[PDB]
């Protein structure tokens, strides 16, 4: 049985999936008659390869042989293997050769976070939330996004290194993203620091957030401060919407803002505002 | 003749090319959404009905003539008219 | 023997290979809320707040 | 290319190189 | 018979065609039930495609 897998790969066969599939049966014979140290060696015979390989999965003009050390299936199989009959160290090990193989996914980088986690190291869960917050660039970094300041906000680090992070998640988040991150960045701010800076926090995202998402940033904006604050504070912010925002926003805007000044009592405030209404 | 004079004015000082296209433009406001549904439903249907052809295709391949067929019937009842002369005959040779 | 003696995270046992996030995202396996299901209650808080502050007013 | 240019100078043939939905709505 | 009708070249080519219509359909499932398509794909591309992507 032993050498017969031998040959087995040895045969080159005409798919990698083929030989991803010889792999994991003489894996899975060892463990049906259970030698998990031996299953674990021909696993690591099977993805043995060069530290800064290279080579194309899909080259239908390398050998199998060669290509299936980037095969995904083999280092899943491998990395939850280690993870179940084997230790931490183990299994942080075959994390890191997947992450150099560079096949790594943000499923697996949660994955790996997810493990420290479970093992009780949340700063090491924090770095390899930031390894693949680097390793994908905006539109999937989002998602690690969610994860990673989720679970730092609830681990309650210090409020300097979330201001950090919330800083660079809004470095370069697109709009759609940008109304959800200014947000929890502003909710973060309110709980744990200053409601100044939390209200600077919302015009920023006022000015950054998508045409789809801007009046209701604005309301947003207007209801918090509107909260934390006086209504006369309550004021500019009314001013700046009227003044930049589209015709239709900014007609509602103006009726609000109309309503607002007349429940004050300015009512030729109140008319000023309706006559610059009026001409738009 | 309005097609003709589109630039020219009504009474109240609008061009009939105006006119014209205020209706066709409310004609297309009218009808715009449900076109859209229209061509929403056919994409579907026709692409829908491309993959129910791949898998009748699918399971042609999977569950896999007429001169052949009358050649091993002509064949069989020519052998058993072989047989009934053999016998007739008395060609008893087997071993 | 192989369900039991894999850790079943990455692996999918059912079609021989990893397991997609495209069909079982990890924030189904969360415990906790994510930031825009966060985020959107805040919202909806806000909006809520908004209207019977109206309300109570008119 | 001269000698070929010239060639082609004296076979030239004139006659050779001779010849050479929405709706109203919508727009 | 059936098969020297159908080469295999022709069933590999009608497979393509399942795969991108079914993955036409698969698409227009997801935004209409209102989920991200992008997002929901962005959880499985690997550390290669997204850099080549970029
Ligand atoms: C972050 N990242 C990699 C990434 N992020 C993306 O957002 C993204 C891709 N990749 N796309 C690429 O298009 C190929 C076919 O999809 P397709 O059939 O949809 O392409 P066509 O149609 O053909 C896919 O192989 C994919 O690589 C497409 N796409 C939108």
């Amino acid at each position: 049985a032993r050498i017969i897998m031998e040959k087995a790969v040895k045969v080159p066969f005409k798919s990698v999936n083929e030989l991803a599939d010889m792999w994991i049966e003489w894996a899975e014979m060892e463990l049906r008659n259970k030698n998990f140290d031996e299953a674990v060696r021909i696993m690591a015979k099977a993805t043995q390869a060069p530290k800064r390989s290279t080579v194309d999965y899909f080259d239908e003009s390398l050998s199998p042989q060669q290509r299936v050390h980037k095969s995904w299936k083999l280092w899943s199989f491998y990395v939850d293997l280690v993870e179940s009959t084997s230790s931490l160290e183990e299994t942080r090990k075959i994390y890191e050769r997947i992450f150099e193989l560079r096949i790594a996914t943000p499923q697996t980088v949660v994955n790996y976070a997810n493990l420290l986690e479970e093992h009780h190291y949340y700063e090491e869960s924090f770095k390899i939330y930031e390894r693949g917050l680097d390793l994908f660039s905006y539109p999937v970094a989002f998602e690690l996004w969610n994860l990673y300041l989720t679970k730092a906000v609830d681990r309650k680090i210090s409020i300097e290194r979330l201001r950090d992070l919330f800083e660079q998640a809004i470095t370069d988040c697109p709009p759609k993203f940008a109304k959800v991150l200014y947000l929890m960045y502003g909710n973060l701010e309110e709980e744990r620091g200053l409601a100044r800076h939390a209200m600077r926090i919302y015009e920023r995202a006022t000015r950054a957030v998508a045409d789809e998402d801007r009046a209701d940033m604005f309301n947003f904006y207007i209801t918090k401060s509107a909260s934390n604050f006086g209504l006369a504070s309550t004021r500019p912010i009314y001013e700046r919407a009227i003044a930049t925002l589209p015709d239709n926003e900014a007609r509602d805007m103006c009726l609000k803002f109309a309503d607002m000044e007349k429940r004050l009592g300015e009512i030729d405030r109140a008319r000023a505002i309706y006559g610059h209404a009026s001409q738009f | 003749p309005e097609e003709e004079q589109g630039s020219s004015r009504n009474l109240d000082g609008r061009r009939l090319r105006t006119v014209t296209e205020a209706k066709a433009l409310a004609e297309y406001l009218a009808i715009k959404p449900e076109m859209e549904k229209r061509e929403k439903e056919a994409r579907r249907k026709r692409w829908q009905e491309i993959i129910e052809m791949t898998e009748r295709k699918q399971e042609e391949i999977r569950n896999g003539d007429g001169k052949w067929v009358e050649e091993k019937e002509v064949m069989g009842e020519r052998t058993r008219e072989a047989v009934m002369e053999a016998m007739k005959a008395g060609a008893w040779k087997d071993n | 023997p192989v369900l039991q003696h894999l850790s079943l995270r990455n692996y999918d046992p059912v079609t021989r290979g990893p397991k997609l996030g495209f069909e079982a995202p990890p924030t189904e396996n969360l415990n906790t809320l994510t930031l825009e299901e966060k985020a959107a209650a805040l919202e909806a808080e806000a909006r809520r707040k908004a209207q019977e502050e109206q309300e109570a007013a008119a | 290319e001269i000698a070929r240019n010239e060639w082609q100078r004296a076979h030239f043939d004139p006659k050779k190189q001779q010849v050479g939905g929405p709706s109203a709505s919508l727009q | 018979s059936q098969r020297l009708a159908t080469d295999p070249s022709q069933l590999t080519a009608l497979s393509r065609k399942h795969a991108i219509a079914a993955h036409k359909l698969l698409k227009a499932e997801i935004e209409d039930a209102g989920g991200d398509f992008e997002r929901k794909r962005a959880w499985d591309w690997t550390v290669e495609e997204a850099e080549r992507w970029d």
